[PDB]
């Protein structure tokens, strides 16, 4: 399961 | 960070997530928090990715180590589990801490409020992962409180293609089923998530239309996992 | 670590390993030195491994931001590299250190000898990488002095396939073509390692022939790009 | 121009 990557910003 | 300029932090912020120094650009952003004024969408999305990146290789790091640890199951793999688990639970009280004091309370407009609850609930989350003893009931409310309370207000305030409220409602749904044992809760939240936004695409711009379409997909993965 | 077992400290150094805690692996590896004992060939590996992701990580971030340094050539970009550069410098003495203090002098065998010397000759070419002042022309013939010493002993003790020496060779080569400015040099030295390699192949079984051509083709990679 | 990798043992 998959939560927001959001490493890359 | 006290004696660094807050626009210096943040240029440095920038610098340090070219040179993939994630630890370093958490410094710089917490740093610009303490300055005491609030932080603009661009500064948010700083702040955030810099302690994702810190609390994903630590949470990756536990994960093998209890790996081997439930295998064997001397002291070592338990001591060196419990060493990578007290930095990850301190890089996420520090998180919270700013979010606290005083993120949130000065937090008025539903982009930011809603951007700094999702962070709450996620850091939440990451402390029930691993959790275990007389607080991860009360942890594990204190993130789906974080979580609700930013559902109530994206659903008021936001349009249902919001990148923000997307993706705050695809992470409420990996809480639901991976840390809640709510499945059928992850599984409609999901489903009904990514179909009130495939109804509000027509609005979209281009370039919104790729934004809010990459977190759709985001959920429809989960929910082929799921189903 | 001077409170940790020495086993404890290698135990938890090829955890940190598998959980890709580079900064933790090489904490570990010093702790072990620092109790005074020799260390096996395993041991050495891991030490190396450990030091090597660590100064690694720097060493990318500082070409970095070297790079957007150059272009705008505030002080913000200088004042960060200069931060990193001083961080990377002190990873490397403080390998240099241990290496110095005692591994090096309880060297005895050649395996053990040529290692600590060849990871001597890379810590200080990693530290004439960043240099530009009074000490550049120093620094570069300590890296220079450390490999050569290492070369000597390796070709009147191993033979030609020898993983170690192949490395060894390899990255004098590199120090020739990119600090040295002998291109030349590193040229014949990467041609001449490889030939007498392929020369002495015939000889090995077949796990050590798979050691040794995996290095021979790192030379030849060399070789394309540089000719 | 590569070195030895030397990241993973
Ligand atoms: C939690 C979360 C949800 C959505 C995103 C996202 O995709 N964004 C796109 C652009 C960015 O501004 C440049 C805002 C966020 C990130 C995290
Ligand atoms: C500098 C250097 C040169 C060669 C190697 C290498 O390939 N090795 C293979 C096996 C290992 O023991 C398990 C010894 C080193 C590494 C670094
Ligand atoms: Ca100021
Ligand atoms: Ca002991
Ligand atoms: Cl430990
Ligand atoms: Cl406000
Ligand atoms: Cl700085
Ligand atoms: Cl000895």
């Amino acid at each position: 399961a998959g939560s927001i990557p959001g490493r890359r910003s | 960070m006290g004696s660094m300029e807050r626009a210096s932090l943040i240029q440095k912020a920038k610098l340090a997530e070219q040179a993939e120094r994630y630890e370093d650009m958490a410094a710089f952003m917490k740093g610009a928090v303490e300055k005491g004024e609030e932080l603009s969408c661009e500064e948010r999305n700083l702040l955030s990715v810099a302690y994702k990146n810190v609390v994903g290789g630590q949470r990756a790091a536990w994960r093998v180590l209890s790996s081997i640890e439930q295998k064997s199951n001397g002291p070592e793999v338990r001591e060196y589990r419990e060493k990578v688990e007290t930095e990850l639970q301190g890089v996420c009280d520090t998180v919270l801490g700013l979010l606290d004091s005083h993120l949130i309370k000065e937090a008025g407009d539903a982009e930011s409020r809603v951007f700094y609850l999702k962070m709450k609930g996620d850091y939440y989350r990451y402390l029930a992962e691993v959790a275990t003893g007389d607080d991860k009931k009360r942890i594990i409310d204190s993130a789906r409180s974080a979580y609700q309370e930013a559902m109530d207000i994206s659903k008021k305030e936001m349009p249902p293609t919001n990148p923000i409220r997307l993706g705050l409602a695809l992470n409420f749904s990996v809480f639901h089923y991976e840390i809640a044992n709510s499945p059928e809760e992850a599984i409609s939240l999901a489903k009904t998530t990514f179909d009130e936004a495939m109804a509000d695409l027509h609005t979209l711009s281009e370039d919104s239309y790729k934004d809010s379409t990459l977190i759709m997909q985001l959920l429809r993965d989960n929910l082929t996992l799921w189903t």
